[PDB]
This record gives structure tokens, C-alpha cells and sequence, in this order.
């Protein structure tokens, strides 16, 4: 195994203003490349990584697609929420402004 | 500004907001025996023209809601007779700088 | 509120600098009254992913997909949950190469 | 067993064998299902 | 039909190219990635207007590696055929199933089934042509066609059309 | 590499799956309730898990979108329920909604016409609106005729997983969905809803979204032994409770003995998502096992949110501390063993190529060595196997994973971590013997002693990560603690106790020693004081 | 949005976090085989190289400081006084 | 890629009707597109020849700061070094004018929804029965247009 | 409860909503690390002993700077124009004395950025000053010089007034400490500062200060959050040896409607 970096350890780094290092939850653990849809912000996309073919029928797309880097625990958080029927849409651009 | 001794009737006061623009307030007697502002802990407040206000906001880049609030039924708020939308500059002593200047909008 | 908290630290010989207690005192106070540092307080302001990371975790999401909430992702939490650098000191800004000066 | 976990775990353990005085101790042990009880009462003498 | 749409593009740039005349390299790379592209979404990107004052804006530095991300905002001249649209180009090829025409960066094809009947496909003629009770069409000849349908493709948008209506055909 | 542009989430939109969408997205018709065995033959029946969903056994297979296990996030499938069901956690709202809307018609029970309603209707707050509203409409039960048909509205109550009411005259509301569908659009919005992302009706499920393998992985005991996840069951329990239902609605359907079988599906679907409710019936799995409901996997602490996201296990090591009086304040002796285990990705550069090509030849078993070389071609060479082990001549741009070396900034800590100082960056000093050797004066910050106490160590990985560790977390920067505007590390035990003695007027030292003493001060100017 | 080089209000000094991260970035930048604008007077560890690049204020970089409202203030590493 | 100045939020939900000379151009070409400076601006109709100029002009102030025949040359210098050549020959073997004025004139005149104001300019036309036919979006947007149609061939630069 | 609280580039302490929790962190915008327990002289002592310290009277045989301190002691005795800048000053210090009696306790020891007691002790031996031969400062040199200083001890920077007010506001307390140690009388009779020394002490107070200011970025909330909870882990659950300590803090953070010990202290009336 690997030693946990639990909450309290988080806190401290945040106190240090050690922004990047803390961000570095990703590099030392989860991390994962998921493919979202530019429209229904989901992890649907059928990304056959070679022939580039991307798609996401049902939303019938092959053109507007994004790739993101999130902790697999989180990718899972979402798949989970969905199977419980809640929809965690992931959007790459703020539209609501402020 | 009516000063009811013990209490006004529920039939009565239900006729206050019935004469705008003008506005009316109600103060119990036993609650004005001692001026509350006079208290040690009570720091000095102050009203603000819709000019001095529309200034604070520009000067700090505030969206009104982002400003510390104060209750309409707040002891001091009543004393100076505030209204929903008015601002108040508080100026108290500070063991760190001497005097700090805070502001509370009245929700 | 301050005086009382201070006298609770100070009744133990320990010393803390004003600014600290004050900040707490102030946070509880500012929204208008006495917002308690409890599930029935700060965790109930206009601050979904966030509040979801403390106590009512699931229902907080349910009634979030229910009313179709939109989350800024301005909360320290959101970003940790996402795996992105959070707007925290070091990340509270951007860094760009000036071609002109380069 | 059954859909009855509404029991108590602890009764019957794995006898210590680190040292002799370890084993003795283990057998002469008492439990108590859950600031005043933890106290060393007089009656305890 | 030709338009002037205000687009933008993102280019990541390796730190190597962080010289004094960088603005320059982005720009020239911009061109290598835009002028000549083709999306059914935006059509045929053919030319970037007002080069000189291209907009680069400050670019941000990607965290992992070192590259900088620039959102170049320009404006260019594009062209994307619509259905029902009417234009005319030079006939390019011609078989038994019809003939293909060329309107600008495009190639629209006309079916022997989308022409006026009395115009049959010529057998052994050079170069292979079409004969009418009076007209004759071959490579060279200019035709004015109507674009019935449009199929978006790779880095090229082709379409189809007919000259069965009126005021269409040779000129 | 993925050609698709890389972006970061700047916004999250919540809502509820519209049945038509789940259908759209599904890649599996999911009709069968078993797993695979083509009659004992191992594969994956086109029935359950992988009737095109994700996959097991290290087989790219997965609808040719290959990728095999790692790279392929899961793939959702669905399942057409025989009859509409209540979404276990919304059953509350589904009910408060009806309490606010009329049936047989489907419109609000208070229009702009009612004054107290105008107010509620102006309350801008998707939640407090639907709050104030219900506090009104839960009283009036006469669909007053504006809209028409004053049919008296029933008083609804909660009994297990069913909503029933009285007009008495008691009836068990099945019907609901229909009424909701009819509810007006400006009305969805009147209550706490959103016509695009979540319409009141979708609080009832028609077609059930079936989550894929990575979600409910199977754990086989080698090959010829079962091993299936918890959820991969209450999916099947549901599936089965669906099958029988339908096979009672296309055959001698004893119309009042079906409902007795509908309530079952309503339940298994309540289960699947939530299995910790009011109307007891824990719903235990053969053995007594409670059966973790999806929502159980999330409950704060241990559960995904607070257990896997706000904090995860993470280039780290931990052992027993014992202080060393010959280590600069900021150092931290690391057991060779550990340094030979923790690496550091240093890109090849014409300043360090020479040294790196040496460290690499050195192999993963010599201390000042390395253990992995990664070429531009996103692939890794294992310095302890690769037939070209001692071969390799690097290429600028390649990265090499070397053994931690002296003077590598690293995060050293001792929890409980309740200080900014419970974690500090130290200079690395590889030393022998199995223990982290820290300086005494840096004792009280972590608050450790050597009676067995252990310490966690983390290793930065980026060029900046390191810098961030040395420019703000270096032990020296920490000497003056902001919490009490005074230092927070002094001279403890022996050094203190003795420094006292040595000071007294009675304490005198002669040349022989006054010399060996000056020698021990490293900065010594090289001048013996008169 | 924007904000002229004029009417700029923020500190003319560099926040510990700014410096820390600047040196951070520029450091890995250099280790990414980037180009340096000083005299590696025999130096070889990027963070050193960058520390120098700082003292001679030749690090082409700009800090876009954000205000709670959303606007910003750009400052060059050359400008920003580096007390600390 | 390369996205335009029309960033809508495609939230999950398949609503792109057919494209026809019913003046229903893609959503990316609505009579109201948005300017780079964050302003509102009318689409940009570009009939042939008029197109031939915008092009020739940029390829030139380009081969400036960079330092059938008279255009094939300016190309193999400022061009990536094929689509344009074609769009230039064609746009030059069909362009209906020559002087930046003769082109100004057509526009100072004609200026209908952008697509038309252009088609009318790049397409030869005599009768209204004809224009209204090859530009089926008109029909009721201008009584039998005939004058104008003449005024074109009257300024129809010689070749 | 404070996670998202961090000083902002304008010097506002806000959160993930921009909601201003404090307009100037700590009511001064100073980083606790750079602060030490100083003693505001002015406040303590008798009106008698006060005057004999900061009072200077060029129009008086007994209350004037002996020409053994200044280098123009005799050529200065009696100047009306100077005795006025000397009034502005002495009249100030008195405004202070009465303004500090903020601390109705009289306790003159408080945490304040820039340690002036030492900063001067550094001049002390950097230029080696003798408790004998006179200084060389115009009375304008001193007085005028300390005013020019106050001008550069900038915390907030804004162009307008509301800001410029905040400036003066969140500073004051310091300035008083500043005057207290830079009154002509002390600066010449107590720590014989040369013209040189003074220009140095000044320049440093200024510099030091600017470093002692808080940095925008400082994740303030998590800081104070811990700073408070930490010295709590070190207390006993016991309320022995009024409800206090551990359980009390609890009581408070909960905003309890019925504390164990309510109690209430009332003081007599003035007389
Ligand atoms: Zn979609
Ligand atoms: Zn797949
Ligand atoms: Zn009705």
C-alpha cells in the first residue's frame, strides 16, 4: 500500500499556500483521462483511441468533444450518481458568468 | 413614532404600512428607558445617502449581497430607523489599528 | 462572542493573536445574526459538491439534481474533488509569457 | 448467525501467546458494554 | 455565398520557440492550420484577412510541461454551399452517370437523372460529352447549377445538384 | 495520446435522467439476469454485463473501442421496467408535489389570483419558493374553477413505499406520473424545477440506467470460481422482479394479484439505490449481509466523497524516528533502503545528461542509482529487467526516475497534523539503518518523541512542486510561528541542560579542549579568542 | 475586461506565493529544455538557474492578479519589486 | 479545431433543421452574428469578384509586411504553397467586375438579407421571373427588382 | 467553516462568494508573523512625568533643549516659528494619550509590526554614538521627517478617498507608537541620534513595515481556524480547578440557547 494523505494533511498544505504541491490527489494517486461530451456533459463518448473516432450517439456527436483529467474516484462518483439517476454534467466553459 | 406603554392591539398596528410614502414605527416604553447606543460594546453606526452607498459599492467592487448585513429588527437598526436597502458604516476601536471601519447593509 | 471565546483560550494560559478569534467571530456574525459553526449554520449558506462533503452527503446531491443546481466550481472543495488546481493563494491567479518582453 | 448480527462481538477471542504473563492476564479479563463507569470505584478494592 | 466569419484558434507552443519574434511564429503556424481547412461546421477556410494586426492576447502556461496556450482571435474568408443555393462553375469531369462541376474550392456532381431528358450522354467522343437538341457539354463549357443536397466530408465538402429547372445549364 | 482537446471543468450541471435519454445512451438491451456462461462456457451472455458494456479478463474487447480494462471508463446499459417506480430518495418530494398540485387535471392550486401566493411566487430561490409554496397549497383541497374540475384533492400520507390518501374513502395512488407529465411548464418552474435539466416527472423511473463493471467489479477466485459484486445482484434481483411482473401481464393476469408483485419491484429498486430506510425490512442478502445500497457507498467518511476524494492514500514512506544530534536543523536522515525505493522524474538535460547516464548504468540496486527511463514514446523501460539494462544512451527530453539523493526537498510529517508545522520540507540525507533521523530542535513542532513514534514522508515530483516545498515549507522559514508570534523550536534536553552548566562562572576549559570545541563549530573563523 | 497599466492598485511588491511559483514555473520550464536568458555561470539545477534569472529580472513572465469581482492587474516580474 | 464567436451551451439535448435557400442558413450564419470586439454585426455577404478583391488585397498587404498570372505569382510566396488557387481562378474567371469602385457601386446600390444582396451581384440576371427563380427567397420581397437588375449589366465592367 | 477565506489582492478578507468578512485582514492588514509586543509609552504614567519627557519649549530657560544636545541649541532658543512646529507635535502626542485611554485598561503592551525598540538599538552601534557631543538636526529635521515617514507606511493603495481613509484608519495605532519614540525630546536627549542615524532609522521603519504587511494569497481562514482549535487540543474536558474550557468553546460554537452557567455581571452607577 501507500500512506494516506488524509484531510488534516490537506489542510496544512492549504495553510502553507502550497497550491501546486497539494494539487500534485492527482499525480500520486488517482488521475485518469475521461472523455466528456461538449453537449450532454457526460462520460458517454465512445472514444476508439486510434482511428480517432469519438462519437456519442444518443447525442449523436463526433465533432465537439473534450478530454479531461480527474481523480478516478471522482469519475466513479459520477458513474455512481448516474445509476441512481442523478446527472452530473461536466462543462468545460462557464456560461453563467459572475 | 408612537410610544405604546404596555402594548398595542393586533387590530391596531395592522394599519401601519397603509399610508405610503410616509412610514411609521412602534416603540415599547420599557425598551427605551436606557439608550442602548450608550452601551460600552455598542460601536457608533451611521447612515449613508444613496450616494455614499453607491460609492462604497464602486470603491470595493461589491455586489450588495457581498456586504455584511444587519437585521431590520436589530436594536440599533431600529434606533436609527433603517430600511431594507440602506447601508450603515460602523466605526469602532481596535486593539490592532486603533479604529476599523466596517459596513452593514440592512436586509 | 469574541470576548467570551478569548476568555476561554486565555483561561488556559495559551495565547492566540486577535486576528484569529476575530475572523471566526466575524464569520459567524456577518450574515446578520449568530450563524453557528454547525451543520445548522455555515454549512447552510449560499456557498452543491461542496456542502455535499460534510454530513448530508447524498440527499444534498439528490435535491441538487432535482432542482438542477449549477456549481461554479469556485469552492476549494469542488476543485479537490475534480483534481484541478484550486483558486488558493498560489492558484488565485494566472501566469502568462509576455512575448513582447521575451 | 442468520439475519441476526444484532449480537455482541468480543465474547471469545484469540488467546494471547506473546508471553506467559500475557496469557494469564488475557484469561483473567473482563468486558463491559458501553465518564463515571470507567472510574476506579471504591467497591473495586 | 462567400462569407467573412470571425473565428479563433488555440495553439499550444513548445518553450523552444520563446524568442523575440514569437508573435511571428504563432501567426505563421496559425496559417498552416487554418488557411485550407474545411469543416461542415464552418465551411471552407480559404483566406485570413488583415494579417498584420492579428490578435494573440496573452497566452497561459500549461502546468505539467512548459508550453503556452494562445487563443488567437482573427477573421477570414470562407465558403460553404447550402442546399437550394444556385451558382455556376467550370465542368471538371464527365461520365455516363453525369458530369462534375467546379464552383470555387468545390465540386458538385450532376446526375444523368438530374438533367433534361433530351440531353443524352455521348458515347465515343473526345473529350466525352453530352448532346442536346441544340446544346453540347464537355470539360471546358460553363454551367450554372442548383445544389440539391450537400455531403460534408474529410477536409472537403462535396454536394449534388440539377439543371432540370429553368434558367440553368450552359450560358 | 488523445487527439481530443484537453480542458478543465469550469461548471457542473445537475439534473435527472429523462427515460428517453438513458435509452439513447445504452449500449446493452440487458434482458437476461445471469452473468455469462454460454451454458457453463465462460464468456459473457449478450444478456447481463457486457452485452456490449465494459469488460473483464484483460480483453481489449469492449465494442472494439478496445482499450482493455485500463483506459476504458465504464459503459452504461439500461433496462425497461415493466411499470413506473418511485425514486427512493425523491419519494418525499414526489409526495410534497402532489400535495401542491391537483389530480385528474394537473395544475397549481393557487394562482396569481391568491395574494399570499403572489408573494411566494416572487421569492427568488429555487428552494425557498417551492418551500413557501407547499406551505400554502398543502391546505386547500378543492381544485377551484380559471382552470377547472374542482374534484376534491385527497390528503396524502406515507406508508412504506406507497402514497395513499383519503377523499372518508381510501385509495392507493398508483397515475401520478401521468398527472405530473400534465403539470404546466411555467408550473414546473413555479415549484423548484427546471424544464431542461430536471422535470418533476423524472422523479419516477421508467427505464433504469444500468452502471458498468468498473462500478460493480467482479472478484474471481483464480478462474473456475464465481465472485460477483453486491450491486451486480440487486440489479439481478430487480431484473428478476421485472421479468415475472411482465409474464403476469400477458397471461392469465389476475389483476389484483399483480400489484402484489409490483410492490416487489418498487422495493428492489428502492433497495438498489437505498437500503437504510424507515419501514424497516432491511432487505438482507442470503447470509444476513445487509447489502450495500449505492447511497451507502457515498455516506461521508469512508464513502467516496469524504473517503476517496477529500482524502486519499498517496511516493511516500513511513518508519520509526529517533533524533540525531549531528544533523543540520532542516535535514532528515533517510534509510538507504527507502531512497532506493522512492524515485524522482528528472528530465534529461545537457547539464545533467552526464550524471544521469551514470545513475542509470548504476542500476536500481546501487545507492546513488536510478530505476526507470521513459522515452518520448509514452512507454517505460524497467532498469532491472530490460535486456538493454546497462546499454541505454539517453535522449534529451527523455525523463529518468532516479533514487532520491542528498538535498532533495521532501515533506516530512507527524500526525495528528494540526499545525502548519505538522508538515515541513527537509533536506534529504541518505543514511544507514532503518529509521528517519530528525534533528532535536525540530521536535516540538511535530511533537514527537522516540518511544516508537512513526513519521510519514512525501516526495515532491515536479520542478516547481519541489520549489514550492523549499521556498515556503522549508524548516528554517517555519522558525517563527504565526499563531503565537514567537518562535516554536528551541533547544531541548541535553543541549539545554548542558548549555546551562557550561555558562556558570565556575565553568572553565583549558586549551586542549577549547580547541576541539572551536573545531566543532563549522563556521569557525579559524581564530582562537584571547 | 481589462485595467490600464495606470490606476493599478495592488502591491508593487511580489507576494511570497508569486515568487515561489514564478521560480517554480520558470524552473521546470528550464528543465523542459527551454531557453535561458542569463549566464549559467556553471549552474545546472534549474531552480538555481531560475533563481538567477530572477536576480537579473530577466524572466519573461506576467502575473495576472484577479480581484474578487473578476477583473485583473498585469505586472511583469521585471516590475514587481522583489523584497522578501 | 477553431470555434466562432457564438458560444452557446449545448446542454445534453438534436435541433438543426435542414439548410435551404429559404434563408435558413446554419446557426453559425444568422443574420445576426457577433463581432470579435463583443458587438453585434450584420452577416457578411460576399458575392464573387467582390470576394476576388478582399482576397487579392490581403494577399498583398501580406506580401508587404512579409518583406491569371499576376495572381498565380502573389500566391507561391504568401500562400501555404491548392484550394485558394482554385478559389482564385474560379473567382477570377467568373468575377463580374474589376474596379474597387465598380464594386463599391454595386454595393452602394443593392444594399434584403445579406445572402441575396450577394447572389444578385455574383449571378447574371435579366428577368425578375429569373432572379426570383434562382434566388427563390425573394419572390414577395420586391415588386418585379427589374430596374436594379439592369443597372447591373449597365455597370457590368467589360472583359 | 473558514476554508475558503483568503486575503485578496485589494486587501479584503472574503470567501468563495466574495462576501467581505473583513475589509482589512485583522483590522490592519498585517501578517502576525512580523509582529511583537511593544509598549505604547504615551498611555502610562503621570501627566507630570509625561510632560517632562516629550515637552519641549524653545520659549523657556528651563524647558528648552540644552545646547549640549542639539548643535543649534543656543541659536534656536526663542524661535517663534519653530516653537509652533513644536506645538503641532506636543499637541498631537496629547491627542494620542487621550485616544489610547481604546484600552480603558491602561495596559500599554500590545502586538505591533516593526520593532522600533531594536531598530533604534541597531543605529546605536552602527554609527557609534557618544552620550556627550551634540547631534545635528533642525527641529524641522526631526518633526518634519517623522511626518514624511507616516506618508509611506502604506497598507491599502487605492486612488480614491474611501480607500485613502481606510489607509489612515487601519494604521493609526502604529503611528502613535511611532511618534512616541520619535518625539524630538527623546530622539535627542535619550538616544542621541545623529542626522545620519535618523535618516536610517526612518528609512528602515518604512522598509520593515512594508514587509510586515499581509500577502494576498494567504489562506487566512484555515489558518485562524487551526490557530484557534490547536490551543484547544491542549485543554482538559474538565470544567473544574463557571462553565469554561473545552465544553465551553463547544457550548459557544454551537450558539447554545441554554448554557449551563448563564450568570451576568452588573456594575454600579458612576458615583
Ligand atoms: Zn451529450
Ligand atoms: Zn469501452
Ligand atoms: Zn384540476
Amino acid at each position: 500500500g501507500g500512506l494516506r494523505f488524509g484531510e488534516m494533511e490537506r489542510d496544512c498544505m492549504i495553510a502553507h499556500g502550497a497550491a501546486g504541491f497539494l494539487k500534485e490527489l492527482m499525480e500520486a494517486s488517482d488521475a485518469f483521462r475521461v472523455h466528456v461530451c461538449g453537449i450532454c456533459g457526460l462520460m458517454s463518448v465512445i472514444a476508439n483511441l486510434k482511428k480517432n473516432q469519438f462519437e456519442c450517439r444518443s447525442c449523436k456527436n463526433k465533432t465537439n468533444i473534450y478530454q479531461l483529467h480527474i481523480p478516478y474516484a471522482a469519475k466513479l462518483l459520477f458513474q455512481e450518481l448516474m445509476a441512481m439517476n442523478i446527472a452530473p454534467r461536466l462543462y468545460t466553459e462557464r456560461s453563467g458568468v459572475s | 413614532i408612537f410610544i405604546y406603554q404596555n402594548n398595542i392591539t393586533p387590530s391596531a398596528n395592522k394599519m401601519i404600512p397603509t399610508v405610503s410614502p410616509a412610514i411609521i414605527e412602534t416603540f415599547q416604553e420599557s425598551d427605551l428607558v436606557v439608550n442602548i447606543t450608550h452601551h460600552e460594546l455598542v460601536p457608533k453606526h451611521i447612515r449613508l445617502s444613496d450616494g455614499e452607498k453607491s460609492q462604497l459599492l464602486q470603491r470595493y467592487k461589491l455586489k450588495e449581497s457581498q456586504l455584511p448585513r444587519i437585521q431590520r429588527e436589530d436594536p440599533v437598526a431600529r434606533y436609527l430607523g433603517l430600511k431594507r436597502g440602506q447601508v450603515v458604516k460602523i466605526i469602532r476601536r481596535s486593539e490592532t489599528s486603533g479604529r476599523y471601519a466596517s459596513y452593514r447593509i440592512c436586509l | 462572542l469574541y470576548k467570551e471565546i478569548l476568555n476561554v483560550i486565555a483561561f488556559d494560559g495559551s495565547y492566540v493573536n486577535y486576528r484569529h478569534m476575530a475572523l471566526l467571530v466575524d464569520v459567524m456574525t456577518s450574515r446578520g445574526y449568530l450563524m453557528a459553526i454547525t451543520r445548522h449554520g455555515i454549512n447552510r449558506a449560499d456557498t452543491a459538491l461542496m456542502r455535499c462533503s460534510f454530513e448530508e452527503t447524498v440527499e444534498i446531491l439528490f435535491e441538487a439534481g432535482a432542482a438542477a443546481e449549477l456549481d461554479d466550481c469556485r469552492g476549494v472543495s469542488e476543485n479537490v474533488m475534480l483534481g484541478q488546481l484550486a483558486p488558493m493563494g498560489t492558484g488565485a491567479f494566472d501566469v502568462m509569457i509576455d512575448e513582447k518582453l521575451l | 448467525q442468520k439475519k441476526a448480527m444484532s449480537s455482541r462481538a468480543g465474547v471469545s477471542q484469540v488467546l494471547n501467546r506473546y508471553t506467559y504473563s500475557s496469557t494469564l492476564s488475557h484469561l483473567r479479563r473482563t468486558n463491559t458494554p458501553i465518564a463515571k463507569p470507567r472510574q476506579l470505584h471504591n467497591t473495586h478494592w | 455565398m462567400f462569407f467573412l466569419k470571425d473565428l479563433s484558434l488555440i495553439l499550444t507552443l513548445h518553450p523552444s520557440y520563446f524568442g523575440p519574434q514569437m508573435n511571428q511564429y504563432l501567426r505563421e503556424k496559425l496559417l498552416t492550420d487554418v488557411e485550407g481547412t474545411c469543416t461542415g461546421q464552418f465551411g471552407y477556410i480559404v483566406t485570413v484577412l488583415d494579417g498584420m494586426n492579428i490578435d494573440v492576447g496573452k497566452g497561459r502556461i500549461i502546468p505539467g510541461s512548459g508550453s503556452a496556450e494562445f487563443e488567437v482571435k482573427y477573421r477570414a474568408v470562407v465558403w460553404k454551399p447550402f442546399k437550394g443555393e444556385v451558382v455556376d462553375a467550370i465542368v471538371s469531369n464527365v461520365s455516363p452517370i453525369g458530369f462534375f462541376a467546379d464552383v470555387g474550392p468545390l465540386n458538385v456532381f450532376v446526375s444523368t437523372r438530374l438533367i433534361p431528358d433530351n440531353l443524352v450522354y455521348n458515347p465515343s467522343n473526345s473529350p466525352p460529352a453530352y448532346m442536346s437538341n441544340d446544346e453540347l457539354i464537355t470539360k471546358g463549357s460553363k454551367v450554372r447549377l442548383k445544389v440539391v443536397g450537400t455531403r460534408t466530408d474529410v477536409n472537403e465538402i462535396y454536394a449534388i445538384g440539377s439543371i432540370k429547372e429553368d434558367f440553368l445549364g450552359a450560358i | 495520446y488523445s487527439s481530443a482537446p484537453l480542458r478543465s471543468v469550469k461548471e457542473v450541471q445537475f439534473g435527472l435522467l429523462s427515460p428517453e435519454e438513458i435509452r439513447a445512451i445504452s449500449v446493452v438491451k440487458i434482458e437476461y439476469p445471469e452473468i455469462m456462461d454460454e451454458s457453463r462456457q465462460r464468456p459473457r451472455e449478450g444478456g447481463l454485463n457486457d452485452p456490449k458494456l465494459g469488460s473483464i479478463d484483460r480483453n481489449f474487447k469492449c465494442q472494439t473501442c478496445g482499450e482493455g480494462m485500463a483506459e476504458c471508463p465504464g459503459h452504461f446499459g439500461h433496462m425497461e421496467l415493466a411499470k413506473p417506480v418511485f425514486h427512493i430518495g425523491f419519494i418525499p418530494k414526489i409526495k410534497k408535489v402532489c400535495e401542491c398540485i391537483c389530480m385528474n387535471c394537473g395544475k397549481l392550486l393557487l394562482d396569481e389570483t391568491n395574494p399570499t401566493m403572489a408573494q411566494a411566487i416572487r421569492i427568488r430561490d429555487p428552494k425557498k419558493r417551492f418551500n413557501a409554496v407547499w406551505q400554502l397549497c398543502k391546505t386547500k383541497m378543492v381544485c377551484e374553477a380559471r382552470g377547472g374540475c374542482g374534484n376534491t384533492q385527497p390528503v396524502v400520507r406515507k406508508d412504506g413505499m406507497k402514497l395513499w390518501g383519503t377523499w372518508q374513502p381510501e385509495r392507493k395512488l398508483l397515475e401520478i406520473l401521468n398527472v405530473f407529465k400534465h403539470i404546466s411548464p411555467e408550473d414546473c418552474f413555479r415549484l423548484g424545477f427546471n424544464e431542461d435539466y430536471a422535470r418533476p416527472e423524472w422523479m419516477i423511473i421508467t427505464v433504469l440506467p444500468v452502471p458498468p463493471p468498473q462500478v460493480r467489479p467482479s472478484i474471481a477466485m483464480d478462474e473456475t470460481t464465481q465472485g460477483q459484486d453486491d450491486l451486480t445482484h440487486k440489479l439481478s434481483d430487480i431484473l428478476k422482479a421485472n421479468i415475472n411482473v411482465q409474464k403476469l401481464e400477458m397471461d392469465g393476469s389476475p389483476q389484483h394479484i399483480i400489484n402484489e408483485v409490483e410492490q416487489l419491484l418498487q422495493f428492489h429498486v428502492a433497495t438498489y439505490m437505498d437500503n437504510d430506510i424507515a419501514g424497516q425490512p432491511q432487505a438482507l442478502q442470503k447470509s444476513g449481509r445487509p447489502v450495500k445500497a449505492i447511497r451507502a457507498r457515498l455516506k461521508g467518511k469512508e464513502g467516496r466523497l469524504r473517503g476517496n476524494l477529500m482524502g486519499k492514500r498517496v511516493f511516500s514512506a513511513r518508519t520509526v524516528i529517533s533524533g540525531d544530534p549531528n544533523l543540520e536543523l532542516d535535514q532528515v536522515g533517510v534509510p538507504i533502503s527507502i531512497a532506493k525505493t522512492l524515485s524522482y522524474p528528472e528530465t534529461v538535460t545537457q547539464y545533467n545528461i552526464h550524471r544521469l547516464t551514470e545513475y542509470v548504468r548504476n542500476g536500481p540496486n546501487e545507492h546513488p542509482g536510478a530505476k526507470y527511463v521513459i522515452r518520448d514514446n509514452g512507454d517505460r523501460i524497467d532498469l532491472r529487467y530490460h535486456k538493454r539494462a546497462g546499454d541505454i544512451v539517453l535522449q534529451y527530453g527523455w525523463k529518468v526516475e532516479r533514487h532520491l539523493m542528498d538535498d532533495d526537498p521532501v515533506l516530512f510529517n507527524r500526525q495528528p497534523s494540526l499545525h502548519k508545522m505538522s508538515m515541513m520540507a527537509h533536506r534529504v540525507k541518505v543514511m544507514p539503518y532503518s529509521t528517519f533521523r530528525l534533528n532535536l530542535s525540530v521536535t516540538s513542532p511535530y511533537n514527537a518523541d522516540f518511544d516508537g513514534d512513526e513519521m510519514n514522508l512525501h516526495v515532491p515530483q515536479s520542478e516547481e512542486t519541489r520549489a514550492e516545498l523549499s521556498q515556503l515549507c522549508a524548516v528554517p522559514l517555519q522558525i517563527v510561528s504565526p499563531q503565537s508570534n514567537k518562535p516554536v523550536m528551541g533547544i531541548v534536553q541535553d543541549t539545554l541542560c548542558g548549555v546551562r552548566k557550561m555558562t556558570l562562572r565556575d565553568t572553565f576549559i583549558e586549551y586542549e579542549q577549547v580547541m576541539n570545541m572551536l573545531f566543532w563549530v563549522p563556521s569557525w573563523d579559524g581564530v582562537v579568542p584571547q | 475586461l481589462a485595467i490600464l497599466k495606470e490606476e493599478r492598485t495592488t502591491t508593487p511588491y511580489l507576494t511570497k506565493y508569486e515568487r515561489a511559483r514564478i521560480l517554480g514555473t520558470r524552473a521546470l520550464q528550464i528543465s523542459m529544455n527551454a531557453p535561458v536568458l542569463v549566464d549559467i555561470e556553471g549552474e545546472t539545477d534549474p531552480l538555481q538557474i531560475a533563481m538567477k534569472e530572477l536576480s537579473q529580472r530577466k524572466i519573461p513572465l506576467v502575473i495576472r492578479r484577479y480581484l474578487p469581482d473578476g477583473s485583473y492587474e498585469d505586472w511583469g516580474c521585471d516590475e514587481l519589486i522583489v523584497d522578501n | 479545431s477553431t470555434s466562432t464567436v457564438g458560444a452557446r451551451r449545448r446542454r445534453a439535448k438534436v435541433d438543426d433543421e435542414e439548410n435551404a435557400t429559404l434563408l435558413r442558413l446554419g446557426p453559425e450564419f444568422a443574420l445576426k452574428q457577433y463581432d470579435h470586439d463583443g458587438n453585434e454585426h450584420d452577416l457578411i455577404a460576399l458575392s464573387l469578384s467582390e470576394s476576388r478583391l478582399l482576397i487579392r488585397e490581403a494577399l498583398k498587404a501580406r506580401s508587404r509586411a512579409r518583406n491569371e498570372i499576376d495572381d498565380d505569382e502573389l500566391a507561391k510566396v504568401t500562400s501555404g504553397a491548392g484550394v485558394v488557387k482554385k478559389t482564385l481562378d474560379y473567382l477570377n474567371t467568373f468575377a463580374r467586375f474589376k474596379d474597387e469602385e465598380t464594386c463599391t457601386a454595386v454595393d452602394q446600390l443593392l444594399h434584403l438579407h445579406p445572402f441575396e444582396i450577394a447572389q444578385l451581384s455574383s449571378l447574371g440576371c435579366e428577368d425578375v421571373d429569373e432572379a426570383i427563380t434562382l434566388i427563390p427567397s425573394l419572390a414577395a420581397k420586391k415588386e418585379v427588382l427589374q430596374r436594379i437588375l439592369d443597372e447591373l449589366n449597365r455597370l457590368e465592367d467589360p472583359y | 467553516a473558514l476554508e475558503d477565506i483568503m486575503v485578496h489582492y485589494d486587501g479584503t478578507t472574503r470567501n468563495s462568494l466574495g462576501d467581505i468578512i473583513q475589509f482589512l485582514y485583522g483590522e490592519d492588514g498585517l501578517d502576525g508573523t512580523q509582529v511583537e509586543r511593544q509598549t505604547i509609552d504615551t498611555i502610562p504614567g503621570s501627566d507630570k512625568a509625561f510632560h517632562k519627557r516629550y515637552y519641549v519649549d524653545l520659549m523657556d530657560e528651563k524647558n528648552s533643549i540644552k545646547p549640549d544636545v542639539i548643535e543649534y541649541a543656543a541659536d534656536i532658543l526663542g524661535d517663534v516659528e519653530l516653537q509652533k512646529e513644536l506645538n503641532s507635535e506636543y499637541e498631537q502626542l496629547v491627542s494620542d494619550r487621550k485616544f489610547l485611554r481604546v484600552f480603558v485598561n491602561g495596559d500599554h503592551n500590545w502586538p505591533l509590526p516593526v520593532n522600533l525598540r531594536r531598530i533604534i538599538q541597531n543605529a546605536q552601534q552602527i554609527f557609534h554614538l557618544d552620550r556627550a557631543k551634540a547631534s545635528d538636526l533642525t527641529i524641522p529635521e526631526i518633526i518634519h521627517g517623522v511626518r514624511d515617514l507616516c506618508k509611506k507606511l502604506f497598507v491599502l493603495r487605492g486612488e480614491n478617498e474611501l480607500i485613502k481613509e481606510a489607509q489612515q484608519n487601519a494604521t493609526s495605532l502604529f503611528q502613535c507608537l511611532v511618534r512616541a519614540r520619535l518625539a524630538t525630546r527623546r530622539i535627542l536627549e535619550e538616544f542621541r541620534l545623529n542626522r545620519d542615524a535618523f535618516e536610517w532609522v526612518l528609512g528602515t521603519i518604512e522598509a520593515q513595515f512594508q514587509r510586515s504587511l499581509v500577502h494576498p494569497g494567504e489562506m487566512v481562514g484555515v489558518i485562524a481556524a487551526q490557530s484557534i482549535g490547536e490551543p484547544a487540543t491542549q485543554m482538559t474536558l474538565n470544567t473544574f480547578h463557571v462553565t469554561l474550557g473545552v465544553p465551553r468553546l463547544k457550548e459557544i460554537l454551537n450558539v447554545a440557547k441554554n448554557i449551563k452557567t448563564p450568570a451576568l455581571t452588573v456594575y454600579l452607577d458612576r458615583e
